[PDB]
């Protein structure tokens, strides 16, 4: 358990009809807060959570100056990284990196990233240990080798150790009725005839924060493997997230079958049935 | 360069009742590259005023995109999603099932 602060870009080419499309959003564990869109007229960093409105003028100047940066740094890659795959000047490709902190409950750095992908693979990362990286292939490692030259993981780890820890502790502070209030959630059994002798029983999980959950049936106490559905957790659209598992059952046979939940946001884990 | 096919979920915000407003949403996740065109219908037809999230992405680094607009489910009405993308050859079709 611990909070995360993470910044995402994705910067797609687009060869011939100008210059490429940066996408930034910034997030506090599952919850967005800020986003960038290279693609308005005068575009700049904006608000997308609540308890980030409050910033004053001089934050947002600085986020929209600290995205313009990077869309330049971008660009650049998205044409270094073209030459070393001896790629067509036609085409067009996606870059995108990651990048963030979390927070020990020591109060210091407990995990730092610094990742990137080139049309969809794994590129380069930052080790674990914040000192060294991570090459995929050969033109990763003239990134690499570039960056142990200009002893970038050092300078990026302090980002880590101090601003980036320092920035999450104030967002989480400001934000604490929403971000630090685990959403329980609210859940059932619906029940659905598939024929003569057998029915559908399908467990619901909804409107729980944050996104992690555990959603499993049982029949006679064992863990169900066999006919189930389970769909990925996804979102309500109001910051909350939902889930679902159906398992095919005997007619009959219901009482047998247990759903078993666990949240952050449960004090204990849950046990459901079909309560006709 | 590897490309992956959306996943596409079709489903409402809150559980539908007829009359009850409420948000019909479309997840589409796990698919690269980022171009994407997803249409919410309305017996068929071009819903307006759909909204979307703005682009992020996964661990794996495949995008995911939320598409939603509001609406009033009735005994009458039938929704889907529809959705296009280079890995797909002609549009995918979703409809609303009100069980999931
Ligand atoms: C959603 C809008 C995005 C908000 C604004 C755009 C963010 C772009 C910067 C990347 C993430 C943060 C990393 C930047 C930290 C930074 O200053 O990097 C120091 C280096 O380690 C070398 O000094
Ligand atoms: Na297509």
């Amino acid at each position: 358990g611990s909070h995360s602060l993470r910044y995402f870009g994705t910067a797609v080419s687009r060869p011939g009809r100008g210059e490429p499309r940066f996408i930034y959003v910034g997030y506090v564990d599952d919850t967005q807060f800020v986003r960038f869109d290279s693609d308005a007229a005068s575009p700049r960093t904006e608000p997308r959570a609540p308890w980030v409105e409050q910033e004053g003028p001089e934050y947002w100047e600085e986020e929209t100056r600290r995205a313009k940066a990077r869309a330049q740094t971008d660009r650049a890659d998205l044409r270094t990284l073209r030459g070393y795959y001896n790629q067509s000047e036609a085409g067009s490709h996606t870059l995108q990196w990651m990048a963030g902190c979390d927070l020990g409950p020591n109060g210091r750095l407990l995990r730092g990233y610094h990742q990137s992908a080139y049309d969809g693979k794994d590129y380069i990362a930052l080790n674990e240990d914040l000192r060294s990286w991570i090459a995929a292939d050969m033109a990763a490692q003239n990134t690499q080798r570039k960056w142990e030259a200009t002893r970038y993981a050092e300078r990026f780890r302090a980002y880590l150790e101090g601003p980036c820890l320092e920035w999450l502790r104030r967002y989480l502070e400001n934000g604490k009725e929403t971000l630090q209030h685990a959403d329980p959630p609210k859940t059932h059994v619906t029940h659905h005839p598939v024929s003569d002798h057998e029915a559908t029983l399908r467990c619901w999980a909804l409107g729980f924060y944050p996104a992690e959950i555990t959603l499993t049936w049982q029949r006679d106490g064992e863990d169900q493997t066999q006919d189930i559905e389970f769909v990925e957790t996804r979102p309500a659209g109001d910051g909350t997230f939902q889930k679902w598992g159906a398992v095919v059952v005997p007619s009959g046979e219901e009482q047998r079958y247990t759903c078993h939940v666990q949240h952050k946001g449960l004090p204990e884990p849950l046990t459901l049935r079909w309560e006709p | 360069a590897i490309q992956r096919t959306p996943k596409i979920q079709v489903y409402s915000r809150h559980p539908p009742e007829n009359g009850k407003p409420n948000f019909l949403n479309c997840y589409v996740s796990g698919f690269h590259p980022s171009d994407i065109e997803v249409d919410l219908l309305k017996n068929g037809e071009k819903m307006g005023k759909v909204e979307h999230s703005d682009l992020s992405f996964s661990k794996d680094w495949s995008f995911y995109l939320l598409y939603y607009t509001e609406f009033t489910p009735n005994e009458k009405d039938e929704y889907a999603c529809r959705v296009n993308h280079v890995t797909l050859s002609g549009p995918r079709t979703v409809k609303w099932d009100r069980d999931m």
